[PDB]
């Protein structure tokens, strides 16, 4: 019976994110030495440089973490990373300048990705 | 005095604090505005006394205790952050979780 | 991936199903539905997900489906439901209700909620979001009466008055052509929206009329001004003709008739009933039968919310200093044992939780506390959870219902009955962007900001010399809304339809939004949302019991309530 | 006739080569060279110079030579110099700064400085005079926060927000068309210059640009909202093409980038770097390395200002609280622990000290004190001269050459780098009369007058009710420059040059004077006074230490301040 | 502390009781504003301590007496009225006549 | 009450006096706005017991000593002047250099 004022009474269960998206799961590299946090909704395929992984599996993906949430990778860690599909109308613009379209096409974005020296084509 | 705004309105944070003490000392167990109030003075105080915002920070936890308060109090205040002028000018000062 | 619903509420605010504590009441509302798309959530800050490219589109220019301000993961409360969303804003009215964000890349996104470089964001996760509160019996007495209602999350204020003068101390009446031109006036620095009512009284139309065509919103039928049987009927025709509201404050004294000469008078047209059940005023002992008629919209103000042990004390105190009663006048002791009844207050209780009365409103500093409306009104719902127990037309554990009966009380309905729903009174889309965001552990009590036409007016915030806001004194304070002309553009002057078609705006220099007062004559007790019964209520004239379906309406007063000390420094 | 130099002090105000100390610090700053004619100083009251036929002239109309204002013996303390004399007023500029006085019987009167029938007197005879500061990060959250920033002789504030939404809370943003057009209104009612910075974000240029076109004077790009490569990129074209300002808070988390690619993203660009030595924000660790590059405007923020034993518990604490971190999610103590460093905040001191950062601001209730940029930028400098000694540029025993480098960070620096300082930032000829009296006690701590467009808006003043205005309680206050139609003229709304050639101004309505934001895309390090050092500096990537051509930048904590607990009451 | 309008004026009518109450202690008679100011605080603190408004309409006519106040302040006083709040929520106190 | 603007002005004087005379009592040297308000008040409070003008230009100097107050305040303070109602009207009291 105490009362604590404004306090939830949540249901049972839990909550699923992303559901019914394909996910894949990825390592990742930070090769440079400075901390990289990337966030739940960057296009994965455009994140910093020095962050080495098989770029065409980023594309058209981002982190399949909690919104508003971020992984950490410390100067020299590689990890895995879980991803998940990006949805609406399936297109980036902006942000690393790679996609600024459909992020169908890869050949583009890692044509692009890999002229700019982004690690891990192909 | 050449008071300026936060001179004035922190004037008002001492003087709820005495008339919560007031009432404290009555008898009484003490509301939501009351317990922040007193807390609040305290750090602003303590600030004035020289203290380090590393002592206020360990000090505000033990000002008051949940038998001081009313029910639910504890849980309302989340931290109780005041700025004040320490020796070495104007820090923030939060008190996380003040009464268990 | 799946989040446990105890972290999930944390992070984004509560989900279907969950339920949350209304303040330190006992009455718990429920999440009916949700309209986000779990893991596109909208969130912004550091490395959060409205940012360009990611959540904040950056393509779109404003006018392409873009808002000017998303409040994020709101809990809704009105009387449209009790739900999740995210609340769009675009030139100052609310536009969208569902999801916002990036269709870039988001499910899920409703069309015209695209967060972009034009928008603005405030966190609602957390927070309830309510309409503003729709006060329709204001006492224009003390302007510093305008931070006390937007404290406590009020944001329209009908009624009349011109400062302390005793007219206006006693009846919510800005009287004639002059005294209502220099109100409209004075209304351009009152940072809330404002309708004026002239003085219902007279036995020629022209008097009463020039009041509606000089910019009144709506006119007020008070006994002291003599609320005759001539007056009643007189501003009734021009209402009707005008098409604004009348309120009614009846002849208590019964001098030129009882109850049914007032209502023979009214002769089935349309009339809000000021508290209804009598301690404010009205015939005595039986005004609140009104709340039963079908072309009456019966309203209380709040110093009789709810029945408590103090009340009978304090009214009939309060009547005698007001009035002006020596307790050695022997019709004055008989006048206020006649006014002031436990057994009608008591009823009171009973007929707002069964919807025989619709709305609430204050008596602003004439007989009702400007900042109280929201806060009783509460404490009146959960004093009947506790006698009466949870409505039967609850559903698996919640007060979804009383909830939304009771907040309609000071939302929606005065809006409808005083013609201005088309404007105000709701969240909903194409309404004005006039929102209140509560902490739970404070709902109902204090407010935390009070949004006026889409930009904040009022807040509770700290230290304006900190490094951030949060640090102490915490207090209520006017914020950029309210400052310079920004204050026209986020406050509505509600006026009838002939001063705007006359030019009343413009003679007078008025740089407000002008509201429009319409569809106020062809309502009734059908349209008054979750609060629309009809029934006989009869009122013993010996004993004052009141009955209703053949049983007598009684309850105990409380000796304490919730939303009181727990908060208040005084 | 002799007067010794004591008295001569105390009577007229210092001269040539007398020394005064700023407040309670070690500072002293010595009269360079003073304008006046020994014998025919001016002076006001009973019995004095400045009267009818002898100090004043009697001949006269306003438009011949005669000023609306003088400042009669002020010591001005400013980039230009260090040194005495009268200031005079007219048409709310500054028109004459030498000798004022009536030239019929004095030497050496400037021949516009005429005092006649048309003339105020300031006595600025013992006072120190400087611009009225310039404040250009910050987040318009709370209203209160003007006369904070007043009260410590701030006198123009560029930066965003529209009240406490999370936008404003975090960013320095004033998001779209409509938010900036609703904040150009209320910015009407706000006794204080004002500049509105836009949302720096978008990958398509038009969503960036109308915010331009709708009346903001820059734009802020900002973490919260994508610092990325693209809306860096899109922010800088838009400045170019407009000639506006933008300035950055870069990405602490390194998500899109490193500092070398949001260099690369500036791609030789003028920008502000705010908070640039990181604490405040910015790519983690090494985000300071801005304030050696040619290209680069850089300012600090003020909590960091200057090193004290408190400083790191307090920003640690402040972040957790500010940017909602826990202590039980490893990535958040890291976060903190690579944001908030003793190495680089050390460092900060030394670089103002070298003129290597050029500018002090607040961050105004983001992550500082919207009252306490002239505080701390003196408490700096009186701290580098006690660990490093008095620069090697001084002579003759004075703080002189540190004392002009350090007023320039809060007065003409800030002006340069938004394009407003043909109008503000400094005590010239030809510039808008914005003074700032100090006693020299309260020097940089409390201002005695602030004087806005030639008409005193803020003083610390006494009883209102007294014989004189000197009795207690002394206090700040807003005067007859605040009041009615006057905070119109006395006040700059500073927009871009294509809202006012599109019209803005009347078509919202604004009564304030405009100010034209131009000259911004073309100046560098090189032009900001007394501060434009550019270098190699070296953040080490491991231990976070900082070299300047290869020596470790590095000083301790104090304990104590000076401008600190003799003169607050909290 | 959510401080609202009313609870920061009401601040003001505590700390005027306060200096009342030390002028009093060191022997003066009290004047009209100060008199008022004593029986209002009276009052509010009673709300506080959880009194009713029937205990506080009894006890406000006996917090000061003619002897306490200057020539002429009793007649000055026809009724104290203050507004606090009770276990119950708000309600009005009048206290009538309050000095004889 | 009918309290006036000055009397709502000069209630805060006395407060900051409250403040600084409990900062003086747990052995605090005092600052400059904590001195003027000690002060301040003293004369307010002389002029309410009913105290010459010539009687309280004596006292005022003898309040505090330089040993009550931090380095630099004695200097800082060339005099206090405050405006109270004696028994024959509002009159001026100015206390030159107060602390020696
Ligand atoms: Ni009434
Ligand atoms: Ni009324
Ligand atoms: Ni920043
Ligand atoms: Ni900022």
């Amino acid at each position: 019976n105490y009362i604590v004022p404004g306090e939830y009474r949540v249901a049972e269960g839990e909550i699923e994110i992303n559901a019914g998206r394909e996910k894949t799961t990825i390592r990742v590299s930070n090769t440079g030495d400075r901390p990289i946090q990337v966030g739940s909704h960057i296009h994965f395929v455009e994140v910093n440089k020095e962050l080495l992984f098989d770029r065409a599996e980023g594309i058209g993906r981002r982190l399949n973490i909690p919104s508003g949430t971020a992984a950490r990778f410390e100067p020299g860690e590689e990890m895995e990373v879980e991803l998940t599909e990006l949805g609406g109308n399936r297109e980036v613009f902006g942000i690393s300048d790679l996609t600024n379209g459909s992020v169908d096409n890869k050949e583009l974005i890692l044509q692009r990705a890999k002229e700019l020296g982004y690690k891990g084509v192909e | 005095m050449h008071l300026n705004p936060a001179e004035k309105e922190k004037l008002q944070i001492f003087l709820a604090s005495e008339l919560l003490l007031r009432r404290k000392a009555r008898g009484l167990k003490l509301n939501y505005p009351e317990a922040v109030a007193i807390i609040t003075s305290f750090i602003m105080e303590g600030a004035r006394d020289g203290k380090t915002v590393a002592m206020l920070m360990e000090e505000g936890k033990h000002v008051l205790t949940r038998d001081d308060v009313m029910e639910g109090v504890p849980e309302m205040i989340d931290d109780i952050q005041a700025e004040a002028t320490f020796p070495d000018g104007t820090k923030l000062v939060t008190v996380h979780n003040p009464i268990s | 991936m799946k989040i446990n619903r105890q972290q999930y509420a944390e992070s984004y605010g509560p989900t279907v199903g969950d339920e949350v504590r209304l303040a330190d009441t006992d009455l718990w509302i429920e999440v009916e539905k949700d309209y986000t798309t779990y893991g596109d959530e909208v969130n912004f800050g550091g490395g959060k997900v409205l940012r360009e490219g990611m959540g904040e589109n950056g393509t779109y220019t404003r006018t392409e489906n873009v808002l000017d301000l998303l409040l994020t993961n709101a809990l809704i409360l009105d009387y449209t439901g009790i739900y999740k969303a995210d609340i769009g804003v675009k030139d100052g009215y609310i536009v969208g209700i569902g999801k916002g964000g990036n269709p870039d890349i988001m499910d899920g996104v409703t069309p015209n909620m695209i967060v972009g470089t034009a928008t603005e964001v405030i966190a609602a996760e957390g927070k309830i979001v309510t309409a503003g509160g729709i006060d329709t019996h204001v006492h224009f007495i003390n302007p510093d009466q305008v931070d006390v209602a937007l404290a406590n999350g009020i944001t329209t204020l009908f009624g009349g008055g011109t400062g302390p003068a005793e007219g206006s101390k006693a009846t919510t009446v800005t009287p004639g052509p002059w005294n209502i031109e220099k109100m409209l006036k004075s209304t351009e620095g009152l940072p809330i929206n404002v309708g004026i009512l002239g003085k219902g009284h007279g036995s020629s139309i022209a008097p009463i009329m020039e009041q509606i065509d000089a910019g009144a919103a709506g006119l007020k039928i008070h006994e002291d001004w003599g609320a005759t049987p001539a007056s009643i009927d007189r501003s009734l025709t021009v209402a009707d003709e005008a098409d604004v509201q009348v309120a009614i404050h009846s002849d208590t004294l019964n001098e030129a008739g009882f109850l049914e000469d007032t209502l023979r008078a009214i002769n089935g047209r349309v009339i809000h009933s000021f508290h209804v059940e009598g301690a404010g005023g009205g015939h005595a002992p039986d005004i609140m039968a009104m709340a039963g008629h079908p072309n009456v919209l019966p309203s209380s103000t709040n110093p009789t919310r709810p029945f408590t042990v103090n009340t009978i004390d304090e009214h009939l105190d309060m009547l005698m200093v007001c009035h002006h009663l020596k307790q050695n006048i022997p019709e004055d002791v008989a006048f206020a044992d006649s006014r002031i009844r436990p057994e009608t207050i008591a009823a009171e209780d009973i007929l707002h939780d069964l919807g025989i009365i619709s709305m609430m409103s204050t008596d602003a500093l004439a007989m009702g506390r400007a900042g109280e409306m929201v806060l009783r009104t509460w404490q009146t719902a959960d004093k009947m959870k506790k006698q009466r127990g949870p409505l039967a037309e609850e559903k698996n554990g919640s007060d979804n219902f009383r909830l939304k009966r009771y907040v309609s009380k000071y939302t929606i309905n005065p809006a409808i009955a005083q013609g201005i729903a088309h404007e105000v009174g709701s969240i909903e889309e194409g309404k004005f962007a006039d929102l209140v965001l509560w902490e739970p552990k404070f709902f109902g009590v204090k407010a935390d900001r009070v949004i006026k036409g889409g930009i904040i007016a009022y807040a509770q915030i700290g230290d304006p010399s900190a490094s951030i806001p949060t640090p102490q004194p915490v207090m209520g304070r006017r914020m950029y809304g309210t400052v310079g002309d920004l204050i026209h553009d986020t406050n509505i002057t509600f006026m009838s339809k002939s001063s705007i078609q006359q030019g009343v705006p413009a003679k007078l220099g008025l740089k407000r939004r002008i509201g429009t007062v319409k569809n106020c004559r062809n309502i009734g007790k059908k349209d008054m949302k979750w609060n629309d019964v009809t029934t006989d209520i009869d009122i013993n004239p010996e004993t004052y019991e009141v009955k209703v379906d053949g049983e007598v309406l009684t309850c105990e007063p409380v000796k304490e309530l919730p939303m009181a000390q727990r908060y208040f420094l005084f």
